[PDB]
């Protein structure tokens, strides 16, 4: 006798294309602006 | 030594009132006579402001928790306009703790 081909049927090769690939993080962080911010009392320039 | 700012000219407010004290029934308490109840203004809660200070900076950078606040009706800009004031309120409490004496600019000459 003669088989010609066979293989097996089915996984790990036909997996070989898709690993699946991975991804990235980032954070989650800001400021706040103070460029506007001015004390609320204010009486020492009366020394004029 | 029980320290009060340069400028104060007049510290205090007094008064006198006939009925004494009196508890609670149901303790191990104290049926005194006489007792004050006072109130302090002072530049002592800057220490507690500047904890405050401490507290929020760490947690707003990092944005913690504001997302429940928004889900809730809240801007953005609330927590950093109130942070602000917090920056001002550092300050508006500093322009105080210090002593009246007088002066302007910049000299590095002599007048004499």
């Amino acid at each position: 006798p003669d088989l010609k081909n066979v293989k097996s049927k089915i996984g790990s090769t036909e997996n070989l294309k898709h690993q699946p690939g991975g991804g990235k993080v980032q954070i989650i962080n800001k400021k706040l602006d103070l460029s506007n911010v001015q004390s609320k009392c204010g009486s020492k320039d009366n020394i004029k | 030594s029980i320290q009060f700012v340069d400028w104060c000219p007049t510290g205090f407010k007094v008064g006198i009132n006939y009925q004494p004290p009196t508890v609670v029934p149901g303790g191990d308490l104290a049926k005194v006579q006489r007792a004050v109840c006072m109130l302090s203004n002072t530049t002592a809660i800057a220490e507690a402001w500047a904890r405050l200070d401490h507290k929020f900076d760490l947690m707003y950078a990092k944005r913690a928790f504001v997302h429940w606040y928004v889900g809730e009706g809240m801007e953005e800009g609330e927590f950093s306009e109130a942070r602000e004031d917090m920056a001002a309120l550092e300050k508006d409490y500093e322009e105080v703790g210090v002593d009246s004496v007088e002066g302007e600019g910049e000299e590095e000459g002599e007048e004499y």
